[PDB]
């Protein structure tokens, strides 16, 4: 079989907004705490420097979802619902397809690059940055390109199953259209190895073990003096 | 419910 003329037009539709919010997130060299180069001041700058950093992906998330067809006719609540579970796994899935082999380092913008010593620098936990980096890994194994991490990323906001949703099985019809559509893109891809499309969702799996690492990650977060701001803390934090 | 629990969430999704 082959893309129906629609969900080719669909998967440059993602792609493209995919694009096109990144530039209006990150275009402007971000006007975020700068990262030191020891003390207290930099152990508290460099954590601010990820934290104010991951505000703006909130913000990139939240204004690509509006993108995705089918998401703006869901209602405010469940949009909250979605969109305040996939985010840290969202994120992930970013960070893993910004990922280098050789270097083994993340480099979120142009000339904004961090290693695993940076994220420990930063304050995380080993427990957390560890898996992440094995999860970045994992997803170069899979050799996945724009239109599928779109597609991914997709599927994921369109979870039923989050907690709080009001219509899963809405939010749950709203998905199948785009899992289909990355059934027929792999099926193109790499039609003698079926088993790779299988390989794909396995790594919304990983992205639910990951959401709760990074829960005990946030937790652990709050013993210390480290504390969120604002925004991701309502995302994030446990609070009444 | 899930809106007041997420003021700062609900104004992004306003914005646009
Ligand atoms: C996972 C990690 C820590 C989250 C924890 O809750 C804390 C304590 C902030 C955060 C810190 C800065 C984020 C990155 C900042 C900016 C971007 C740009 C976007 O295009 C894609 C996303 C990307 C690369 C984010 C991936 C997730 C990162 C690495």
């Amino acid at each position: 079989v082959q893309l129906t003329a629609a969900q080719e037009l669909m998967i440059q539709q993602l792609v493209a907004a995919q694009l096109q919010c990144n530039k209006r997130s990150f275009s402007d060299q971000p006007k975020v705490t700068p990262w030191p180069l020891q003390s207290r001041d930099a152990r508290q700058q460099r954590f601010a420097h990820f934290t104010e950093l991951a505000i703006i992906s909130v913000q990139e998330i939240v204004d690509f979802a509006k993108q995705v067809p089918g998401f703006l006719q869901l209602g405010r609540e469940d949009q909250i619902a979605l969109l305040k579970a996939s985010t840290i796994e969202i994120m992930l899935l970013e960070t893993a397809r910004r990922y280098n082999h050789e270097t083994e380092c993340i480099t979120f913008l142009k000339d904004f690059t961090y290693s695993k010593d940076d994220f420990h620098r930063a304050g995380l936990q080993v427990e957390f940055i560890n898996p992440i980096f094995e999860f970045s890994r994992a997803m170069r194994r899979l050799g996945l390109d724009d239109a599928e991490y779109a597609l991914l990323i997709a599927i994921n906001i369109f979870s039923a199953d989050r907690p709080n949703v009001q219509e899963p099985g809405r939010v749950e019809a709203l998905q199948q259209p785009y899992v289909e559509a990355l059934l027929s893109y792999t099926r193109i891809k790499r039609p003698q190895d079926q088993l790779r499309f299988p390989r794909m969702l396995m790594k919304l799996v990983s992205l639910r073990t990951l959401s709760s690492v990074h829960s005990e990650q946030v937790f652990a977060l709050r013993l210390q003096d480290k504390k969120l701001p604002p925004l991701l803390s309502e995302i994030w934090d446990v609070h009444e | 419910s899930l809106t007041e629990r997420h003021k700062i969430l609900h104004r992004l999704l306003q914005e646009g």
